[PDB]
RNA sequence: CCCCGAAAGCUAUUUAGGUAGCGCCUCGGACGAAUACCAUAGGGGGUAGAGCACUGUUUCGGCACCGAUGCAAACUCCGAAUACCUAUGAGUACUAUCCGGGAGACAGACUGCGGGUGCUAACGUCCGUAGUCAAGAGGAAAACAAUCCAGACCGCCAGCUAAGGCCCCAAAAUCAUAGUUAAGUGGGAAACGAUGUGGGAAGGCAUAGACAGCUAUAGUCGAGUCGGCCUGCGCGGAAGAUGUAACGGG
C-alpha cells in the first residue's frame, strides 16, 4: 500500500487580460499567488494579491524600476 | 560499486534517451580514451567490470580517469506481483550513455598497451565504443 | 604562405540548416572568416583538405591563406566544430591576421 | 493580380484548420480549380496547404 | 575441430581458408588450433 | 450485346513444335502458357479454351540458372502420417523430364474445369521425336 | 420513402453495467456578419533545448575554498517552435448568438506523436493530442474493424487518374539507359568473426631493383608490393514439434 495519493483541488490561475486589450474598471487583469506582477498606474492590488483595473482604458505590461520588476497598468 | 552517497529523491521518472552527448566527447585528463558511438545504458557493475579489466592489462602503471558515474536508479516489481499498487523497489544504479560520450581516459602507458587495454574492456560493454586520442582543437 | 586553402564564396542561399546539411552531403564544410576592420565573409571548404591540413601541427600556429577566386585572406584558425560521434570536422572560424 | 489554384488530393482526413483553408478559398472537391485574389491573404490559406494543392503562377 | 562462432588465428602456422562459402582455420603445428565457424 | 464471345464450335487448334534445348524453364513456361490459354488471339474470352497444341520436344535438355539444378526442391505428400516426399530438379529431370513441365505450366495456368482443359494440349517428349506427324504441327520458335 | 445526425466526456451519487445537471444530436421561432479560415499588429509564458548563477549530486588535482570536468520530474543565470488572448483587414463560406419542443449517451477500440506505470514487455494499463472504426461501402495490402488511397442518390458493354502496380495465375513494359549482388540475398534477427566483392581519401617500400619462394645480410629472377581508415552490396552466428509452410503460388 502506497503512502502517497493525494492532491488539492485547482486554482486557475494566470493571466486574465493581456496587453493590448480595453478594460472597465473593476476587471480582474492577472490572478497570482505572490506578486509576480506589480500594480503600476489605474491597477489596484487586492488582499491575495490580485491586481485588478481602476479605471478604463488599454492594459499594458513593461518592465520598469531599479529592481527590474513587472508592471501592468492601464492607459486612458 | 559506484552509487551517490545520497540523493533528493528515490525514485526517478523512465524518461527518454535522445540527443547526442556534446558535452564531455573531448579528451580532457589523459592522452587516450575511449568513447561511445551508439546510446544505452551503463551499470554500476558494467563500469566497476571495465575498470577492473583495464587496471589489470596496464599493471597500474598509469592513471585511469573515469568519466562515467551511475546517478540514475532504476527499480523493478517484486516478481510475481501483479500490476499496480505503487512503484517498485530500487535495484540497481546507471548512467544514461549518448553518443560521443567518453567513458574511460588513460594517461601514462603506451599506445599500443592502452589500445590493448580499450580492446579488452569493449567486450564488456552492451554499446559500440571507439578510440580517440587528444588533439589541438 | 605554407598552408593555401581553396574555397568557394557561400551565399545567402547557401547558408542555414538545410543548405548546411546539403553541402556537408556534398562532403563540403561551412566556415566564417571574421576580424578587424572588416565585415565577416561566409566560405565553403573541402573537407579533404581541412582534414589534411588539421593532421599538421603547425597549422594551428601559423598564418594560412584562404583563397577564394582572387580574392585572398590571411587567417589563423580560431575555432572548429566536430561531430561528436564520428570526430568528422563540421565548421571552420577563421580571424583575420 | 489573380492566380488559379486546383484541389490535388483528397481533404477528407486533414486538420481542420486546413480544412477551412480549401473552403475559405472555396475549393471543394478533387481537380476544382478556382480563380482568386493575388493578396497576401490569400496566400497565406494556399501555403498552409501547399501539400494538396496546384497553383498555376 | 572446433566449431565456433568466432574463429581467428592462434599463432603463426594458422591460415584462414574458405571452402564452399565455410571459413575455417588450418594449423601446420598443432592439429588442435583447427576451426570451423558455425 | 455488341462485344461477342467466341464459340467453342468455332475455335481452331493449330499443333506448335517447340524445342527446349537451352531454353531457361519459367521463360519458356510463360509463352507456353499464354499460347496454351490463347491469350494471343483477337478472339479471347475469358470462359472458352481459345489456345493451340504445343509439342515440347527435347524436355530433359532444358536448363535452369544459378545453383537450381541442385538446390530446387520438388514435394509431395502421401496423405499418410510424416509422408512428405522430396526430390530434386536434377534427379528428376532425369528421372521424369515431362511432370517438370506440367508443375511449370500448371502453376501458370488457372486452377479449375477450364484450366485442367487448356493443360491437356500439351505435349512433351523427351527425345527428339513426337508420334504427332499427322497433325502436321509448324516449328514455333518461342 | 425523404432530410439531418451523436456519445461512450466532466461533475455528483450506498455510486461505479443505474441516474441527474452540463458537453455533444434534432425540430420550431427570433436575429443577420456580430462567426470562422488567413495576413498584419499588440501581449504573457518557463516546456523542448541548454546551463551550473541557487538547491542537490559527480570525478581529478591544489591549498570549506581555487582550477579543470559531468548530471537533475519535484534545480534554473537563460530559453524557442507551436499553442492561447485581443484589434484591424481582403476573399471565401449559411457562420455566430438568443428563446423554446424532443432525444440519445455517460463499457469504447486501434494507430501516430508527448508522457506516467510496467521489463523503453504485452492486441497490457492510465492521461494529453490528431486520424480512422464505432455509425463507412469501393481500390491496395494473399486472406486482415482501427494502416494507405478515397467518402457509395440511380443507370451506362464511355473516358482520366489516386494508393499500388505492368513474366504467367491476373489488367498493364519480358520498356530504355547506367551500375551492384551470386547469397534464391531479395523472400525473418544480435554481440561478434572473416584475404567475399564494388567505390573513395591518405601512408610506407621499390628497376643504384622491391613482396613471396629459393641458395650460403649477398645471390639466381624481373614489378609492383604492403598495412591500415571511410563507405555500397553480400557470408557465418541461425535448433521444434501434422505437411513444403519466413516471395500468396508458379
Ligand atoms: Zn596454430
Amino acid at each position: 500500500s502506497t503512502k502517497n495519493g493525494r492532491d488539492s483541488n485547482p486554482k486557475m490561475l494566470g493571466v486574465k487580460v493581456y496587453g493590448g486589450q480595453t478594460v472597465t474598471a473593476g476587471n480582474i487583469i492577472v490572478r497570482q499567488r505572490g506578486t509576480e506582477f506589480h500594480a503600476g498606474a489605474n491597477v489596484g492590488m487586492g488582499r491575495d494579491h490580485t491586481l485588478f483595473a481602476t479605471a478604463d482604458g488599454v492594459v499594458k505590461f513593461e518592465v520598469k524600476g531599479q529592481f527590474g520588476r513587472r508592471y501592468v497598468k492601464v492607459e486612458t | 560499486m559506484l552509487q551517490p552517497k545520497r540523493t533528493k529523491f528515490r525514485k526517478v521518472h523512465k524518461g527518454r534517451n535522445t540527443g547526442l552527448a556534446h558535452r564531455g566527447s573531448t579528451v580532457s585528463f589523459g592522452s587516450i580514451a575511449i568513447k561511445a558511438t551508439e546510446r544505452g545504458r551503463m551499470t554500476a557493475r558494467q563500469i566497476e567490470a571495465a575498470r577492473r579489466t583495464i587496471s589489470r592489462r596496464i599493471k597500474r602503471g598509469g592513471k585511469i580517469f573515469i568519466r562515467v558515474f551511475p546517478d540514475k536508479p532504476i527499480t523493478e516489481k517484486p516478481l510475481e506481483v501483479r500490476m499496480g499498487n505503487g512503484k517498485g523497489n530500487v535495484e540497481y544504479w546507471v548512467c544514461e550513455i549518448k553518443p560521443g560520450k567518453i567513458l574511460y581516459e588513460i594517461e601514462g602507458v603506451n599506445e599500443d598497451l592502452a589500445r590493448e587495454a580499450f580492446a579488452l574492456a569493449a567486450a564488456k560493454l552492451p554499446f559500440k565504443t571507439t578510440i580517440v586520442t587528444r588533439t589541438v582543437m | 604562405a605554407n598552408f593555401v586553402l581553396n574555397a568557394q564564396a557561400r551565399a545567402e542561399d547557401k547558408q542555414g540548416k538545410g543548405a548546411s546539411r546539403r553541402l556537408r552531403r556534398e562532403s563540403l564544410v561551412p566556415a566564417i572568416i571574421y576580424g578587424g576592420n572588416a565585415e565577416p565573409v561566409a566560405v565553403t571548404l573541402e573537407l579533404r583538405e581541412l582534414v589534411k591540413a588539421l593532421e599538421s601541427n603547425v597549422f594551428f600556429e601559423e598564418v594560412v591563406e584562404i583563397k577564394v577566386g582572387d580574392k585572398v585572406e590571411n587567417v589563423k584558425i580560431q575555432a572548429l566544430q566536430r561531430h561528436p560521434a564520428k570526430n568528422t570536422p563540421m565548421h571552420a572560424d577563421f580571424k583575420r591576421a | 493580380k489573380t492566380i488559379k489554384v486546383t484541389q490535388t488530393k483528397s481533404s477528407s482526413h486533414r486538420l481542420k484548420n486546413h480544412k477551412l483553408c480549401l473552403q475559405g478559398l472555396g475549393l471543394r472537391r478533387i481537380g476544382h480549380t478556382v480563380e482568386v485574389q493575388d493578396t497576401p491573404s490569400n496566400r497565406g490559406m494556399i501555403n498552409k496547404v501547399y501539400y494538396m494543392v496546384s497553383v498555376e503562377e | 575441430m572446433k566449431v565456433q562462432a568466432s574463429v581467428k588465428k592462434i599463432c603463426g602456422s594458422c591460415k584462414v581458408i574458405r571452402r564452399n562459402g565455410v571459413i575455417r582455420v588450418i594449423c601446420s603445428a598443432e592439429p588442435r588450433h583447427k576451426q570451423r565457424q558455425g | 450485346m455488341k462485344t461477342l464471345s467466341a464459340k467453342p464450335a468455332e475455335v481452331q487448334h493449330d499443333w506448335f513444335v517447340v524445342d527446349a534445348t537451352g531454353k531457361t524453364l519459367g521463360r519458356l513456361a510463360t509463352e507456353i502458357a499464354r499460347r496454351l490459354r490463347g491469350k494471343h488471339k483477337t478472339s479471347y474470352t475469358p470462359h472458352v479454351d481459345t489456345g493451340d497444341y504445343i509439342i515440347v520436344i527435347n524436355a530433359e535438355q532444358v536448363q535452369v540458372t544459378g545453383n537450381k539444378a541442385l538446390d530446387k526442391k520438388y514435394y509431395r505428400h502421401t496423405e499418410f502420417p510424416g509422408g512428405l516426399k522430396e526430390t530434386n530438379f536434377e534427379k528428376l529431370v532425369a528421372h521424369k523430364p515431362e511432370e517438370i513441365f506440367e508443375r511449370a505450366v500448371k502453376g501458370m495456368l488457372p486452377k479449375g474445369p477450364l484450366g485442367y482443359a487448356m493443360i491437356k494440349k500439351m505435349k512433351v517428349y523427351a527425345g527428339s521425336e513426337h508420334p504427332h506427324a499427322a497433325q502436321q504441327p509448324q516449328v514455333l520458335d518461342i
